[PDB]
RNA sequence: ACCCACUCGGCACCUUACGAGAAAUCAAAGUCUUUGGGUUCUGGGGGGAGUAUGGUCGCAAGGCUGAAACUUAAAGGAAUUGACGGAAGGGCACCACCAGGAGUGGAGCCUGCGGCUUAAUUUGACCAACACGGGGAAACUCACCAGGUCCAGACACAAUAAGGAUUGACAGAUUGAGAGCUCUUUCUUGAUUUUGUGGGUGGUGGUGCAUGGCCGUUCUUAGUUGGUGGAGUGAUUUGUCUGCUUAAUUGCGAUAACGAACGAGACCUUAACCUACUAAAUAGUGGUGCUAGCAUUUGCUGGUUAUCCACUUCUUAGAGGGACUAUCGGUUUCAAGCCGAUGGAAGUUUGAGGCAAUAACAGGUCUGUGAUGCCCUUAGACGUUCUGGGCCGCACGCGCGCUACACUGACGGAGCCAGCGAGUCUAACCUUGGCCGAGAGGUCUUGGUAAUCUUGUGAAACUCCGUCGUGCUGGGGAUAGAGCAUUGUAAUUAUUGCUCUUCAACGAGGAAUUCCUAGUAAGCGCAAGUCAUCAGCUUGCGUUGAUUACGUCCCUGCCCUUUGUACACAC
């Protein structure tokens, strides 16, 4: 999927050894939370804001002015 | 693809080697008992030939050798 | 007779092993390296071989007893993972089938492959090779063949060398050649070279079974893997599962596992909706708006931000919205889901793609590479160039295709509508218009570096009217003759186009066998790639648009589970 194009970078290098050629492939997945371009998280990652629910009150009141 | 030995139906052809003429320029000048020098060959009428190009003598032509021009005796 | 509670003796059974075992398993197969209750019989790797011979019993068949020579590195046991099964169970796939459609295999031709031939007819590849190598080759490409040039022999050393190491050349011979290739007489040049030895350099030379990278396939399926814990001496196993559900290892759940990761999904691109936003002379529309044309109660038009004023429905593209199976009904054991209707642009994952795990294959490629190891060659070169030929050759066999067998048609006239593209000054690219020509084409200009021009790409099937009239016929257009053009240095072994003439097989194609479930099959053309010319090829695009089935496991295969195995190079 597209997060490969977003967060994966790869590179391939040929290595000249005395017996032949060795292929090297490096694949790095950076942390989505960093960087300042594009998306900051994976498509399926969901975060829920904590409600910060308070206690209920019993006496109606008015703060007039 | 398998290669075979290369046979030739014609004999080998030897490459040209430069002809070695020892002290060629002496036969291009003459001096008398006094000392005056003169040339034994004419020169190229073309300006970019050289005043000492010494047109060669052949059977029925004069050959430059640098300009590759051919002149004649009767002009 | 039955019931309850005991008891001795017996056939057994269930659970668990404290114990034992190589394990399977075992209540004895335990009380066995902590090794001794009593006793009988049997074995000493596999074969030869329960054979030969002798004895003995038997009517016989044969029984009992029973070698050696020789040969051999395993044979064998119990389990584990896989693979396989004309084994079982549950799912699934038009590269399977069913119901069908369109065919192919039959004809001619085009093209690739083998074979044959040849100087060579270069070569790789044999579901997952065979219009494939983007492989539509006149030269080039090119790797093959007949010949001819050059060094593009770095660098070092030795040798030669300004008393010239070396370079080139007019003309003739020679040569396919106006290659001074090499000669025949002689000029030029001047340490740049030449000779030898080391060393390099190049190679479409070999090896893809030495390699990298890429690609294909296994496998279009749903599969895969740590940590910690549990089981096992162990290989290994569980997690990763009975059931239901899903396209899905997708979920509901169940649970010696818990929590995770990859893959699937999510994602991205594209197609369909938006009378809602922001606009636009490179997109359009309206204005008895301006000007003018034709026909008469006003319709159709021509120039319109460059001859104006408005607007964004259509077109464009940024930002967004929109579907989440929504609502309702039914059904499942609540649940995950599934079915139907309604509403909706859209209710198969909304359609189609892109991306895509682990482990592999001696799969393909050394002929994409200044990616490359090793081997071979390296000046009479397998390097690099030039000319010519070949790759296309033809008793024959095969694969992908094109054109057809006609009246649901051929021909003629008329009607007359797309979408995806591409295009030149780093020069001759896309070409409107005018003229000539029967055509193909030629010629003078023109616009376009492009939502601007080609171009509304006025495409073709298609529609109407007419001729033909069931006759291999005006179906079909192979083969062949003559001429005229274009591209290119070169068209012969016909590059292609055009004109006239000849008018073959073929009357729907045996055994067989391919693809496909909706804007899909099929018919029809168009643009791009290739490209100087050549498209019967491919990659896309639109125009017209069915039948049949919403299924099954019969065939061919795929996934999971159980089971058997003497397979593991894995039927």
């Amino acid at each position: 999927g597209q997060p490969v194009n977003d967060f994966i970078d790869t590179a391939t290098r040929h290595v000249l050894m005395r017996q032949g050629v060795l292929g090297i492939k490096v694949k790095i997945m950076r942390d989505p939370a960093k960087s300042r371009t594009g998306p900051k998280a994976l498509p399926d990652a969901v975060t829920i804001i904590e409600p910060k629910e308070e206690e209920p009150i019993l006496a109606p009141s008015v703060k007039d002015y | 693809k398998k290669r075979k030995k290369k046979v030739y139906t014609t004999p080998k052809k030897i490459k040209h080697k430069h002809k070695k003429v020892k002290l060629a320029v002496l036969s291009y000048y003459k001096v008398d008992a006094e000392g005056k020098v003169t040339k034994l060959r004419r020169e190229c009428s073309n300006p970019t030939c050289g005043a000492g190009v010494f047109l060669a003598n052949h059977k029925d032509r004069l050959y430059c050798g640098k300009c590759h021009s051919v002149y004649k005796v009767n002009a």
